[PDB]
């Protein structure tokens, strides 16, 4: 359709494109949206292939593609304020990462992704997170606003909710974490739960439709491997590393009291005490004003 | 322990909330003093009070006052 | 009820003050429900009209006042009409430093896990304490740790052993706000905000770093801000210029089960 | 009355009288 | 534990002028200023642009120099402790006539824009602020003793004089007072002129000093004794 | 007998027969704090939240005699000394309870710290004219001795309630009303004697 | 001894006025001026604002006159904001007259040196870096930057080592033309300073830190 619609050939036809550039976007997050499991090879090789021309288009028609992704962010508020996390499909994950790939996340404003970002601030609090699946999902809206923020490295205060949350649901409360709000007691992990096995901690999309023991260390392993990123990169340049670390090292040192044997959080609360220990929390200095003439 | 009880604009003027009601007022082009005392007595504002202390329905009773003389009759020579 | 009771129901009540034991009781209510941990909140407006017309008291006012702030409160739909009580409460004249001290530093911790439309509300609140009540300026900034190039050899060393014993003092499961030590403490917590993803809350977080000018910040203009009314209000900008692109390219947008946008998630 | 119009005010209180070498107004 | 002051928001320093006279300052006296003007139109007579008319006048054409004294507003203008509101300056002509230099003052870079003020003020004896709010160059009535402050130390610069160290100088002189330096704007003279009225000549280096360097020198001094940075 | 009352941002002095207002100072610009006499009742002393203190002539509200900017925090607190005339006693909510001289305005004599929290009560002890007593919001009644060098209290005794005013009833026993009581002290003994909490509503003056 | 380029053990204070607004122009070569020349400059196509070589001429007295260079251990480098650069002999004595000093300007730039009968002017061959001591320390004046007392840096830093500071003559422009050279910069007075008051400042600091008085 390009090839048979290039500029060149006659007049109007940047705009046909333009428009094609805003269809082939729909149509790249329609085909997620249906089911693929059955040929997941031959959907990886469209899925991309339609993503690596969708930033051709988007090279040339950027304010196309732009105007149909505001309209799109518009589209899934709307059905949120309705249907919660049933209006919310893997079509919407896919969506944000195209937007990633096509448009700049290290920017103090921007068109598309600060409607983005603001959305999955609100996805990260305002959903109850009381499924695997719906915690799947979380795990997934996590990794995106990370990768948003992999050089700005802004500070979400919704990221820190989620895993605290996320943290205590499966270890369900011990009676001594009454600050945190939890939206379902019934996904506590069992004991019996080795944590030396090794795991896939990455979650494919199509799974999430599917979504047992497994499948929740498995979600579990992956948001612990984000909160980790989160805390070497974003928290630790930030001021208030002591205290928003605080209720997560409490959280991580459940996990090690309740199961020894599991690495990860010991690997944790070994880098969180070394960070601390280093970090000089001085009372701050702001308005040191420099005097007036 | 619980206990609960600087700059205005009037007609387009900056007034000091510091200077009492009356002669706050005669700073307004067109205002005097005895002008702005019949306006203070007309609209019922006690005149030790400070500009500052002037409550909204006050200040808009004023404006009334200034903006709706005759209707109030205001003696002619004043305006 | 107790939504409409300050408005619906005791203005059309003869003796209202009949009301004051289900009040009361609501105030005080705990229970195992979580559900019934916002009722204390909607009976405090309820509870403070029988207070302003009869003259009627309640025992240690301040204090569950203080316990009532918790992280729930910064997550519930009753935020606004909740600060909209808190600041008549703390405009008050006969109000230690002591006890703002520890409202604003508790406050400003909760921000730290705080939606952004919070976040506006809590910002311009703490700005108007601190200007009511300038004895709390010292915890956004303390003079003894500066450093001034004329200090002499002798200053410098005693400065660093200073930077050396340091201890935050704020306590946090102290529930008497007069002895949290928070006028001591610093806030460290705000000055993270001002690195908040989106501009305009980090914006205001800045209003710290600069001088204090303004006399007061209207919270009518903060209150009642949500995450609906903040995407509503970027969605209305036109665009002018076409948004920025990425000059890096990624082989594939997720990992499998070259390089990789998100790492840990696949198709 | 909206948030971008404080934060367009603090933005533009850090930019916000004659300074270094310049000299005075020519005419 | 002492309290902050309530408000930390900059204000501005006040301008001090001879109406104040309590408050610590450094006055800059440029003596034997060499401002003069005359009809070809009125203009500042400069050693070199106008030779053949001072030689008319009968006036040596080496004592002919406005240059001097104005580089040395221009760097007592522009030092820092001007900045921070304790420094003013007068300037004596040669001839007897003393100026008032407002410290908010702006005086124009180049030279020959500086002539024209010099002769606007000698003759209209006053100058206004682009705003009209606020006379900068006001020609004052002598003696000078009167436009300073009540309680003031007095030196001039010397080079035959002993060199002194102007910090350690200005450090063991008392607060409530102020401190008065008369430089020579002269190119060479004796530095007789301000001997009627200063209590002792002081010298700042062993190697001759400009009057623009000498200035300079000496406020830098007072910048560090006095901490203004 | 004439009494002052401090309204707003003025102060009236009402005759003690008529019952009326005989005089009115309104030359304050923000609020004022007080109106304490000194005792020979000839001068008057008042705080303004602008933390000037302004000290005028008894019952000639056009004289101003001294004007003294104690801090620029507000001033609720300003007493005359009983046993000293000269010496006028300045509370702020600068948390120093300067100690001011009439002939010497431009400085304090003495400047009393050492309080963490609002200092809005300030006694003196009769018979003790050296010791001064201050009550902060942090709980804390705070006794100082001019004698000595000061700024830092000889002994502190706990309210445990903001401190609303203190009352030296004798040369020995000190009354102190905070919070929702009022209790007792000595200060040979330094303990309170006795202690009442009949109010409901926290105690204030 | 007269300090050159040639010798480079020596400590030293280098001074460098960079972005140095001085170009001849003939209608006969004369000096630009910001007023002199408005027209002139404006069919050259370049802004009067930065056209201003007064300011380079009080650096240049200040420098010079100063006790330090009595003492022979200052050295003053100039680059114009052509790209040329001069080398000012410390024994020169530049006229306190600015019109006599754009005479002489004019002459150096189409002479490429000055001479008296050593070259008091010269101009040199760029970068700077190699006329610079081998081991010497290079900052700048930066509003922007910290706030430090020249006194105390000339102290801690070395003894064989030499000084280096990049002033901008310019009246107005970002602190950046120095950056490709000096590993810092550093603020000198939390006001903003002249080019002639900071050098000023610069060189009072060194001769307390050396004793030179």
């Amino acid at each position: 359709i390009i090839k048979a619609y290039q500029p060149k050939l006659a007049e109007g036809n940047k705009e046909k494109l333009g428009k094609f550039t805003a269809v082939l976007l729909r149509h790249i997050i329609f085909l997620s949206n249906q089911n693929y499991l059955k040929n997941v090879q031959s959907f990886k090789r469209t899925q991309n292939a339609l993503i690596s021309i969708l930033k051709s288009l988007s090279e040339k028609y950027n304010r196309e593609l732009s105007e149909e992704c505001r309209d799109y962010i518009n589209e899934m508020q709307a059905r949120y304020k309705k249907n919660h996390f049933d209006a919310l499909s893997n079509g919407d994950l896919v969506f944000f990462s195209i937007i990633g790939i096509l448009f700049s996340t290290s920017d103090q404003y921007h068109l598309v992704i600060t409607p983005a970002l603001i959305l999955m601030s609100q996805f990260l609090e305002q959903i109850k997170f009381n499924s695997l699946k719906r915690i799947a999902f979380g795990a997934v809206l996590v990794r995106i606003v990370s990768q948003y923020q992999r050089i700005s490295k802004r500070y979400i205060p919704e990221v820190v909710y989620f895993f605290q949350k996320i943290l205590l649901t499966f270890i369900v409360k011990p009676l001594d974490f009454e600050n945190i709000r939890l939206d379902s007691y019934e996904l506590g992990l069992p004991l019996d739960v080795d944590f030396t096995k090794k795991r896939s901690t990455i979650i494919p999309l199509h799974t999430l439709s599917t979504m047992p023991v497994d499948q929740c260390v498995s979600v579990l392993l992956n948001v612990m491997e984000s909160l980790d990123a989160t805390i070497s990169t974003v928290w630790k340049s930030l001021p208030a590393f002591n205290e928003i670390i605080l209720p997560i090292q409490q959280l991580l040192s459940a996990y090690t009291s309740k199961y020894s044997d599991f690495e990860k959080p010991r690997n944790i609360l070994n880098k969180v005490e070394k960070l601390t220990k280093f970090t000089e929390h001085i009372p701050l200095a702001l308005q040191n004003h420099k005097p007036v003439s | 322990s619980l206990v609960v009880q600087h700059i205005l604009r009037l007609l387009n003027t900056n007034v000091d909330g510091n200077i009492k009601i009356v002669y706050a007022l005669t700073t307004i082009k067109g205002v005097g003093r005895r002008y702005s005392n019949l306006v203070c007595k007309k609209a019922d504002v006690d005149l030790h009070k400070r500009a500052g202390e002037l409550t909204q329905e006050e200040l808009e009773r004023i404006v009334q006052i200034m903006q709706n003389p005759t209707h109030y009759k205001i003696p002619a020579w004043f305006l | 009820i107790l939504l409409i009771l300050h408005k619906r129901i005791i203005p059309h009540f003869h003796t209202p003050t009949k009301l004051m034991d289900f009040l009361t009781d609501s105030y005080n209510l705990q229970s195992s429900n979580k559900n019934a941990g916002v009722v204390p909140i909607l009976a405090l407006n309820g509870l403070f009209e029988l207070m302003k017309r009869f003259n009627l008291e309640y025992p240690n006012f301040y204090m569950k006042l203080y316990q009532i702030i918790n992280p729930d409160l910064m997550h519930v739909k009753y935020r606004a009409r909740f600060f909209r009580l808190m600041d008549v409460f703390l405009s008050s004249t006969h109000l230690s430093a002591h006890l703002v001290a520890s409202f604003i530093k508790k406050l400003a911790r909760l921000t730290l896990e705080s939606p952004p439309s919070a976040i506006v509300t809590v910002i311009p609140f703490i700005y108007n304490l601190i200007r009511k009540h300038p004895n709390c300026m010292i915890m956004l900034h303390n003079p003894a740790f500066i450093s001034n190039p004329f200090q002499t050899p002798d200053q410098v060393a005693n400065l660093k052993t200073l930077k050396e014993n340091y201890v935050d003092p704020f306590d946090v499961h102290e529930s008497d706000p007069e002895l949290t030590h928070a006028l001591d403490s610093s806030l460290w917590e705000l000055a993270s905000l001002m690195e908040h993803y989106h501009p305009n809350v980090a914006t205001l977080a800045k209003i710290f770093a600069q001088p204090f000018k303004k006399l007061s910040y209207n919270m009518e203009d903060f209150l009642d801000w949500n995450y609906d009314s903040l995407l509503n209000a970027e969605s209305s900008r036109k665009l002018k210029t076409l948004p920025t692109l990425e000059f890096e390219a990624f082989t594939n947008v997720f990992d499998n089960e070259g390089n990789v946008y998100l790492p840990g998630v696949a198709w | 009355r909206t948030l971008r119009f404080y934060t367009s005010k603090i933005d533009q209180q850090e930019n916000k009288r004659f300074k270094g070498d310049d000299d005075i107004p020519y005419k | 534990q002492k309290a902050l002051p309530a408000s930390l928001v900059p204000q501005a320093p006040p301008v001090l002028t001879s109406k104040d006279k309590i408050t610590k300052r450094m006055i800059v006296v440029l003596a034997m200023a060499s401002l003069e003007t005359h009809k070809i139109k009125y203009v500042l007579l400069n050693c070199d642009d106008h030779q053949g008319l001072l030689k008319k006048m009968g006036r040596d054409i080496s004592e002919a120099r406005p240059d001097i004294t104005h580089q040395c507003l221009l760097t007592l203008l522009d030092s820092p402790i001007n900045k921070a509101g304790k420094l003013q300056v007068y300037i004596q002509t040669s001839r007897g006539i003393l100026i008032e230099v407002n410290p908010t003052v702006r005086i124009p870079r180049t030279f020959k824009r500086f002539s024209g003020l010099m002769v606007q003020l000698l003759h209209k004896l006053s100058i206004r602020s682009v705003n009209s709010e606020e006379k900068l160059l006001k020609v004052i009535k002598n003696p000078i003793t009167d436009h300073l402050p009540t309680k003031c130390r007095k030196v001039t610069l010397s080079f035959d004089a002993p060199v002194i160290r102007v910090q350690d100088y200005i450090e063991k002189l008392d607060d409530d007072e102020s401190i008065c330096v008369f430089v020579g704007a002269m190119a060479r003279g004796k530095d007789n002129f301000a001997d009627e009225y200063v209590d002792e000549k002081v010298g700042l280096s062993n190697y001759p000093l400009s009057a623009s360097v000498a200035c300079s020198k000496f406020c830098h001094g007072a910048e560090d004794a006095w901490n203004i940075l | 007998h004439d009494f002052a009352v401090t309204s707003s941002t003025r102060v009236q002095i009402f005759s003690s027969r008529t019952r009326q207002v005989i005089k009115t100072f309104s030359r304050f610009k923000d609020v004022v704090y007080s109106a304490s006499f000194r005792s020979d009742g000839k001068l008057l002393c008042a705080g303004d939240a602008t933390g000037l203190v302004s000290v005028y002539d008894s019952y000639n509200p056009r004289t101003i005699l001294l004007s003294i900017n104690a801090s620029t925090h507000p001033t609720h607190v300003t007493k005359f000394h009983t046993q000293d005339n000269k010496i006028l006693a300045t509370a702020s909510d600068d948390r120093v309870t300067r100690l001011w001289d009439i002939s010497n305005a431009y400085e304090p004599q003495l400047e009393l710290t050492g309080a963490t929290d609002y200092v809005r009560t300030l006694s003196f002890i009769p018979a003790a004219p050296h010791l001064v007593a201050t009550g902060s919001y942090d709980g804390l009644i705070r006794l100082y001795d001019t004698r000595s060098s000061g700024s830092t209290p000889i002994y502190s005794l706990n309210h445990d309630q903001p401190v609303e005013n203190v009352i030296a009833v004798s040369p020995t026993q000190i009354v102190s009303c905070g919070g929702n009581n009022f209790k007792v002290w000595d200060l040979t003994s330094n303990k309170k004697l006795y202690e009442r909490g009949n109010f409901n509503k926290a105690v204030t003056c």
